[PDB]
């Protein structure tokens, strides 16, 4: 349903984007969540263009077609984490689905 | 000719019929004040007040036509309120009924000829065309719409 | 598509009269169709009393709201006008006329004369 | 409640002249206006509907005009068959009240 | 806004257990809430969602667990509960409790809209053996 890159790496201070792919993305926008091992995850991206309170303005999401992505510029050491893409399993369905996620390593 | 009187004018037939709760008008005004529902269309400005709460007894659409547009703050923020003459008060008890009806009105709004005629129609003609558009789809069954729910404002 | 009317000729004051309109060649169940009633006192112009739409809703002129009732029956193609407590002033010619799609009285009956004793 | 005024109270015309009648609304009724003519002892017949559109079977010499609250009917080359009582009807909202009308007499 | 989960533990295959989630700082009554799970070393999968008063307390379950898990709420005590029966090895993992809201962009969205997770708790670990 929703396929993500197995893993990516970015150099400290550089800009990378992580791409989420799937078939349900033509009709509904994906949301993005970040989880650091051992801590509860913090919410990162809401709908089309809505950053919730408590989140820095260093990154944002975008989506079109059958693609969705999150662009993170100037990544710092605290950003090493698993990123999860979530959307609908089928267009018009009431069930939500999470993908396998992406491990982001920052050196 | 303020927005609060417009809310009361369109809420009145739903409270009398029992489609919404008696205190519905207060919940929807508070919702509009916290999160405005004005839309700037490429044609004519439209407002879609709705509460999405559990106060409403059943699903209904109440349509008002204004001769003198009123400034509603935009849904998508922006600094310029949109003058609105057409008001769609939306009642329903689930997230899905409100979203599907929102999609239906979206398809209605982008029909330029419908909106252009809509600006000059009597209340009964509005009733007939909206009733037809609602019944044409296989979805949206169970939403009440009557002649009493289409009115002109002054 | 001919409209026909029937009712009392000479009636006594304060009773209720029942004026019946028969339809032929036209179906009252069709979307957008409806029928109304027109009153014309002798020597005067015409005034609107009431009409019914295909969905069986009702509208009455407020000034005489308390004295007008209409019973619609699609079966047998009939419309029943009941007018209560008839006064002397209600002597007039009555007409049955179709409201019409797009709002115009395209088909009219020959009319009937109602005289209050 | 919408009231309506018919003007002039009466008109006086001869055969072959062009005459006009006016119906003025007390509120904005758009184009929901129709014109009818009644002959003595006969049911009124329809002349024009939707303010400007001529009905089938009605001669083209009848023409509606006006805007907003004030509408009019022009009748050119008046013939013997056209004399009688003229009425306007407004379909904006119930009650569908009528104007007072005018009697057009042969001189 | 704080959500603290409890009730996790080790259960043998075929057993049952009741989990509980305390949510405070943001009201239970009008907001949908969702359960999500994570087997160790694997990504997330959705478990199920409980709707609010206007939907008749309807519950939408994930396909791999539909018909086996029950999600319920008790507002009179303000707790969310999940009752699991006949668990198998694939069900092991850390279970998270979540708040749910609605999102729909009027011009570009599709019915029945999208659902947004407003926050998540730390989770309770459930193991099988
Ligand atoms: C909605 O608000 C705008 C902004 O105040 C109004 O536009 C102003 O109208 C005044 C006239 O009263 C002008 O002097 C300003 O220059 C206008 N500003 C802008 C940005 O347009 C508008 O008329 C209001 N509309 C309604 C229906 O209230």
């Amino acid at each position: 349903e929703l396929t993500q890159e197995t893993g990516v790496s970015v150099a400290l201070g550089r800009t990378v984007t992580i791409t989420c792919r799937g078939d349900s993305l033509r009709s509904h926008y994906a949301s993005w969540y970040q989880k650091k091992p051992g801590q509860a995850p913090i919410l990162l991206f809401y709908g089309k263009n809505n950053r919730p309170s408590g989140v820095p303005d260093r990154f944002s999401g975008s989506a079109s077609g059958n693609r969705a992505s999150l662009t993170i510029s100037g990544a710092q050491a605290e950003d090493d984490a698993e990123y999860y893409c979530s959307s609908r399993d089928k267009s018009g369905s009431r069930l939500s689905v999470f993908g396998g996620g992406t491990k982001l390593t920052v050196l | 000719v303020t927005q609060e009187d417009i809310i009361r004018a369109l809420a009145s037939p739903l409270i009398k019929d029992g489609m919404v709760d008696e205190d519905f008008a207060e919940y929807v005004i508070a919702r509009e004040n916290r999160s405005p529902t004005g839309l700037q269309a490429k044609g004519v400005g439209v407002a879609i007040p709705h509460t999405l709460g559990d106060y409403v007894r059943d699903n209904a659409i109440s349509v008002g036509i204004l001769d003198k547009p009123v400034n509603f703050s935009g849904w998508y923020q922006s600094p310029d309120p949109v003058p609105v003459r057409v008001v769609f008060m939306l009642a329903g008890r689930t997230w899905d009924d409100i979203v599907i009806v929102l999609k239906w009105i979206k398809d209605v709004i982008l029909d330029e000829e419908f909106m252009k005629r809509l600006l000059n129609m009597s209340d009964e003609e509005i009733y007939r065309q909206i009733y037809t558009r609602i019944s044409k789809a296989p979805n949206l069954s169970g939403i009440n719409f009557s002649r009493e729910y289409v009115r002109h404002l002054n | 598509v001919t409209l026909k009317e029937s009712g009392p000729g000479i009636l006594q004051p304060s009773q209720t009269l029942s004026l019946t309109c028969s339809f032929s060649g036209f179906s009252l169940s069709t979307f957008g169709m409806g029928v109304g009633w027109i009153r014309q006192p002798s020597g005067k112009g015409l005034e609107w009393l009431a009409h019914i739409w295909w969905d069986d809703d009702k509208f009455y002129n407020p000034a005489l709201k308390s004295r007008l009732t209409i019973s619609k029956d699609t079966s047998k193609n009939q419309v029943f006008l009941k007018i209560a407590n008839v006064d002397t002033a209600d002597t007039a010619t009555y007409y049955c006329a179709r409201i019409g799609e797009d709002y115009f009285l395209d088909v009219w009956g020959k009319g009937t004369t109602v005289t209050v004793s | 409640d919408i009231q309506m005024t018919q003007s002039p109270a009466s008109l006086s015309a001869s055969v072959g002249e062009t005459v006009t009648i006016t119906c003025r609304a007390s509120g904005n009724i758009h184009n929901y206006l129709a014109w009818y003519q009644q002959k003595q002892g006969k049911s009124p017949q329809l002349l024009v509907y939707n303010a400007k559109t001529l009905a089938d079977g009605v001669p083209s010499r009848f023409s509606g005009s006006g805007s907003g609250t004030q509408y009019s009917l022009k009748i050119n080359s008046l013939q013997p068959e056209d004399f009688g009582s003229y009425y306007c009807q407004h379909f904006w909202s119930a009650p569908y009240t009528f104007g007072g009308g005018t009697n057009l007499e042969i001189k | 806004v704080q959500l603290v989960e409890s009730g996790g533990g080790l259960v043998k295959p075929g057993g049952s257990l009741r989990l509980s989630c305390s949510a405070s700082g943001f009201d239970f009554d009008n907001a949908w809430m969702t359960w999500v799970r994570q087997p160790p070393g694997k990504g997330l999968e959705w478990v199920g969602r409980i709707t609010g008063p206007g939907e008749g307390w309807s519950v939408d379950y994930a396909a791999p667990v539909e018909g086996r898990f029950t999600i319920s709420r008790l507002n009179s005590i303000n707790f969310l509960y999940l009752e699991m029966n006949n668990l198998r090895m694939e069900d092991s993992g850390l279970y998270f409790c979540a708040r749910t809201g609605k999102y729909y962009d009027f011009w570009s969205g599709y019915p029945p809209g999208e659902e947004y997770f407003q926050d998540w708790g730390r989770g309770t670990l459930v193991t099988v053996s």
